[PDB]
């Protein structure tokens, strides 16, 4: 996952 | 004001471990994610990782380069990120920084500390030799001649040179140093002077490298026939 | 992994002039998660600009970026003398992140062809048992040349290294050393050495030599 | 291989203009750097100017920056060097030759056979 403010659970 | 402060830097033998701390003030530290990036010299830039902040998992991510080997983690208490990095090799040497991943939907990368450097070497220090380039007899006569002084196998970096203790400086091109296939350096430095003064004028490198204690001054002449 | 493609590798201009720097993504990538960063030699990376239309705080109205899936361009209307760096751009949004190569903008000047300069070992380097030939091209323009060392004619490859300086402060040139390494019984048994230079600047390769053990 | 031909050389008079231009046969010559190059009467072959890939720029030697212009039609396979305030010592056979290197070291290979040039007053 490349998104790092999102939390990817 | 932002500042980024890396630590925790320097020497080290392959295959053992190194952690890095950046201490970060000036803004929430707790409420952003962290990010770092290497730079191999004289090469680019590698992303090696992110931390997210607490608020959004607080897990990791980074690349296969170093998946395994790096990890980042962080301090929120003390405003720290850190990258513990396992299993060392020499592909790792590279100027380490941390970084502020920005906010919102567009996560650049937005402040950078000044970085610290990781040498990943098997090398014993060593003191450098000095020998001289010396000009030729060929040169023109009314003309410009160039000489130097070859500074080599050296370790670790850094070597300072100058010429006639700082007073001759035109003229004067010190390259960078390059890394010997052997692990240790080697650098040159040259100056070009007109031919006419070959006779009359003294010309001395002053090389000092402080690792080993070692300083010396060398003088360039042309070669006896 | 998305691929970085910057373009020119070195763009060369004068002060006052309009920069623009290519940036290729191997796949489409939405600008939303592109930025150009700044790099001075010896100083960390910069952020300029990033996404569509967003500015790092601090950053002079003369920077801006504009492009979308695959092609985008840093521009800089006016450069000024601090602007003379290494730009890099990035992808964040897919994984890993990337960066481009970089792209030099490096202060443009006529073309001035190398002086060449051979070094023999000396005596005192042979006494250890290796010996370093030099080859020195010194203050020339543009960057690119290339140095052939020939020893008793033969073209040598894999045994020398090169180390170039920054751009002269003064003439805006550069200066090139470089350094053949052999053993102390394979230099013995040849005679002739030269360093053979080509640039673009010279109609035909210029070629500097001595004979070992000749004044 | 590779051939050159250059044209539109000729006599003016000082403070003319002039245009030459150099076609390439047997390649497309878009990727490679394209030199000009001149030698006076009694004189060695001179740089003049490179055209390099669009969008690598030109650069120039001392005595022509400002008045001589170099460009590229890679459509043509063609490039041309724009002569302006013309002197007598830029009286010359003016060359054109292929940087074989596509990083641009100057392995000028293949020349072509020259244009005269000749300024009179």
């Amino acid at each position: 996952n490349a998104n790092p403010n999102v939390d990817p659970n | 004001e932002v500042q980024l402060v890396e630590s925790g830097g320097g020497l080290v033998q392959p295959g053992r471990s190194l952690r890095l701390s950046c201490t970060a003030s000036g803004f929430t530290f707790g409420d952003y994610a962290m990010s770092w990036v290497r730079q191999a010299p004289g090469k680019g830039l590698e992303w090696v990782g992110f931390i997210r902040s607490k608020a959004n998992g607080g897990r990791t991510e980074n690349p296969a380069s170093v998946k395994g080997r790096f990890t980042i983690s962080r301090d929120d208490s003390k405003s720290i990120a850190y990258l513990q990095m396992n299993s060392l090799k020499t592909e790792d040497t590279a100027v380490y920084y941390c970084t502020r991943v920005e906010l919102g939907s567009s996560w650049s990368l937005g402040y950078w500390g000044q970085g610290t450097l990781v040498t990943v070497s098997s090398a014993s220090t060593k003191g450098p030799s000095v020998f001289p380039l010396a000009p030729s007899s060929k040169s023109t006569s009314g003309g410009t001649a160039a000489l130097g002084c070859l500074v080599k196998d050296y370790f670790p970096e850094p070597v300072t040179v100058s010429w006639n203790s700082g007073a001759l400086t035109s003229g004067v091109h010190t390259f960078p140093a390059v890394l010997q296939s052997s692990g240790l350096y080697s650098l040159s430095s040259v100056v070009t002077v007109p031919s006419s003064s070959l006779g009359t004028q003294t010309y001395i490198c002053n090389v000092n490298h402080k690792p080993s204690n070692t300083k010396v001054d060398k003088k360039v002449e042309p070669k006896s026939c | 992994e998305i691929v970085l493609t910057q373009s020119p590798g070195t763009l060369s201009l004068s002060p006052g002039e309009r920069a623009t720097l290519s940036c290729r993504a191997s796949q489409s990538v939405s600008s939303t998660y592109l930025a150009w960063y700044q790099q001075k030699p010896g100083q960390a990376p910069r952020l300029l600009i990033y996404g569509a239309s967003s500015r790092a705080t601090g950053i002079p109205d003369r920077f801006s970026g504009s492009g979308s899936g695959t092609d985008f361009t840093l521009t800089i209307s006016r450069l000024e003398p601090e602007d003379f760096a290494v730009y890099y751009c990035q992808q964040y949004g897919s994984s890993p992140w990337t960066f481009g190569q970089g792209t030099k903008v490096e202060i443009k000047r006529t073309v001035a062809a190398p002086s060449v300069f051979i070094f023999p070992p000396s005596d005192e380097q042979l006494k250890s048992g290796t010996a370093s030939v030099v080859c020195l091209l010194n203050n020339f323009y543009p960057r690119e040349a290339k140095v052939q060392w020939k020893v008793d004619n033969a073209l040598q490859s894999g045994n020398s290294q090169e180390s170039v300086t920054e751009q002269d402060s003064k003439d805006s040139t550069y200066s090139l050393s470089s350094t053949l390494t052999l053993s102390k019984a394979d230099y013995e048994k040849h005679k002739v050495y030269a360093c053979e230079v080509t640039h673009q600047g010279l109609s035909s390769p210029v070629t500097k030599s001595f004979n070992r053990g000749e004044c | 291989x590779v051939q050159l031909x250059x044209s539109g050389g000729g006599x003016v008079q000082x403070g003319x203009s002039l245009x030459l231009s150099c076609x390439a046969x047997x390649x497309x010559x878009x990727x490679x750097x394209x030199x000009w190059x001149r030698q006076x009467p009694g004189x060695x072959r001179e740089x003049v100017x490179x055209x390099x890939x669009x969008x690598x720029x030109x650069x120039x030697x001392d005595s022509x920056x400002g008045r001589f212009t170099x460009s590229x039609d890679x459509x043509x396979x063609x490039x041309x060097l724009q002569x302006x305030x013309l002197x007598x010592x830029d009286x010359a056979x003016y060359y054109c030759x292929x940087x074989x290197x596509x990083x641009x070291x100057x392995x000028x290979x293949x020349w072509g056979x020259g244009t005269x040039v000749t300024v009179s007053s």
